[PDB]
């Protein structure tokens, strides 16, 4: 239960409770077009800068209100890479896909501007300890 | 000669450190360093 | 991997010893001599006798005292002094208009203000003048025009205001007049000492400022100072200052007499505003007026400049006083 | 009196030590203390 790390990155999973960054804007709605064994290719994605989709996750209706869910290794161009296969992807249904934060304050004010939420510390200090030896 | 006009004995240091004391907490009542009562009080809210 | 390792590690100090760029060197005047010598020491002192002091500025924050150095002539080998102190200092946002007493002005880029402390002596330029008041937050200042062995001057906006008073390095050798020396100010710090190839290097020629007697002090014309309108008569007063009965006290130009010194007069030179017409030397008093004799002989004089200064066995003072006045009433401007 | 001719301010203390880093290596690259980098380099052989 710790959950606590005073670490550079922001230590938050994009759209927690905690990062308070709404996705719904950031939905795409896409028909793939065509499906390998580990890779799902699409032209509507090709027009986003490579790695904009890293970290996001696909979900899709399996049945009634219920949604499939599927990380996302990287983006490259039209194609992206699935973690642990596309098994069990319908080729025709519909997929909503979300982007992913890197975690890094750049990242994460000039793409979703949530730098007030920033829970990362990125430069208030790294070892500096007030009961060191010599402070120069 | 004779005494000089001053004399460097010691040395002021100076230091601005930022720091957690880990997640949310609802006040801070006393500072003790070496033993003794830096300052005792009480603060509710963002302040200095 | 999609993941970066952003840079943070430790973020060394970043100590690396600057050279000084802000410094300056001068020569120490009686009044410190007089608080940080003996008595019997003192006495002995030819009036010859000179003393060095720099000062100089903290480049960083991670610089405690910088080291002096210095040589006599441009050859030879530098011989260590000591260490001193960063010496507070500022800059003026506006001229100082040349005015005796207090004068309120405000600085910038101070540094090490709060430090300073009333009653102490700062430098500028080359008049000397005493803190009245001190505001931290503003950086406003009161100072004394005309203090110890200074006259005021005008001094432009930028001029470098130094509060030496307690802050200088000094050389105990010492030397005689006429001598050049060059000396270098190198940077002290917990990493080590600047190298001296990168030192900056001056040069300073002394002048026996020390024995050269104090000028007179409250210069008031017709009961005015520094008047640019007189109607008439001419009265000009002085005041004698004895540098040895001062001692190291601080008294301007608004103080009356503190009597004279022994064997120190008065002198005072006319001139047409180029040429030197009439001298008079020897004065005693505390006032003089135009002799009605060459008033035909010299006739009006509309520019008039005034010159005083304070001469004892032909040593004339460092500092003088020196304006042109322009006179006004019968006979004197009726071209209006 | 006066003051004297020198003035013994602090000692130097000079230290001959043996020690071992352990087995064999190949290379010493530097050496920190303090935090400040005494010295940086790299030596591949018995040497000074
Ligand atoms: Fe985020």
């Amino acid at each position: 239960g710790l959950t606590d790390t005073y670490c550079r990155t922001c230590t938050a999973i994009v759209g927690d409770h905690r990062c308070k960054v709404n996705l719904v804007p950031y939905r795409v709605t896409l028909t793939p077009q065509s499906v390998s064994a580990w890779v799902i290719s699409s032209g509507v994605v090709a027009g986003y800068a490579d790695g904009w989709f890293t970290g996001g996750y696909v979900e899709w209706q399996v049945d009634g209100d219920n949604y499939d869910r599927r990380f996302i290794e990287q983006h490259a161009g039209a194609d992206l890479h699935i973690l642990g296969g596309t098994e069990g992807i319908p080729a025709g249904g519909q997929l909503r896909v979300y982007p992913g934060c890197d975690g890094l304050a750049q990242t994460c004010d000039d793409k979703f501007s949530n730098l007030p939420n920033f829970r990362g510390f990125n430069a208030m200090q790294g070892k500096s300890p007030f009961d060191g030896d010599q402070v120069w | 000669g004779a005494k000089p006009k001053a004399q460097t004995v010691g040395w002021r240091y100076y230091f601005d450190i930022h720091f957690a004391l880990g997640k949310k907490v609802d006040e801070v009542c006393a500072i003790r360093a070496s033993g003794k009562t830096a300052w005792k009080g009480s603060i509710t809210s963002n302040g200095q | 991997t999609g993941v970066a390792p952003p840079p943070p590690g430790w973020t060394p100090p970043d100590r690396t010893p600057r050279a000084i760029t802000v410094r300056r060197l001068i020569e120490a005047p009686y009044r410190e001599l007089a608080g940080v010598i003996d008595p019997a020491n003192l006495q002995l002192l030819d009036v010859s006798a000179s003393y060095l002091a720099a000062l100089a500025e903290a480049p960083t924050s991670l610089s405690q005292s910088y080291t002096l150095t210095d040589r006599v002539g441009s050859s030879g080998a530098f011989v260590d002094r000591g260490t001193g102190d960063w010496c507070p200092t500022g800059l003026l946002a506006a001229e100082l208009p040349l005015a005796a007493g207090p004068n309120v002005v405000t600085l910038t880029n101070a540094t090490r203000l709060e430090d300073v402390t009333v009653g102490q002596a700062a430098v500028v330029d080359d008049e000397i003048v005493r803190v009245d008041a001190v505001n931290y937050a503003s950086g406003t200042v009161t100072l004394a025009r005309g203090c110890a062995d200074t006259v005021p001057a005008k001094h432009l906006a930028g001029a470098r205001v130094w509060f030496y008073d307690t802050f200088e390095a000094v050389d105990e050798t010492v030397y005689s007049q006429g001598v050049t020396l060059q000396a270098r100010l190198l940077t002290n710090t917990s990493e080590g000492q600047l190298a001296p190839a990168l030192a900056a290097t001056d040069s300073l020629t002394l002048t026996g400022r020390q024995g050269k007697p104090y000028p007179p002090g409250q210069f008031r014309i017709n009961g005015s100072a520094y008047p640019t309108k007189v109607y008439g008569a001419l009265s000009v007063s002085w005041a004698k200052r004895d540098r040895i009965g001062q001692a190291d006290q601080l008294i301007d130009t608004t103080v009356g007499n503190i009597g004279p010194e022994d064997g120190a007069t008065v002198t005072l030179q006319v001139y047409s505003g180029t040429t030197l017409k009439r001298t008079y030397a020897g004065l005693t008093s505390s006032s003089w007026s135009y002799p009605l004799a060459e008033d035909m002989a010299d006739g009006p004089l509309q520019d008039v400049r005034l010159v005083l200064r304070s001469v004892r066995d032909g040593i004339d003072s460092w500092q003088q006083h020196d304006i042109t006045i322009e006179r006004h009433g019968l006979g004197f401007r009726l071209g209006e």
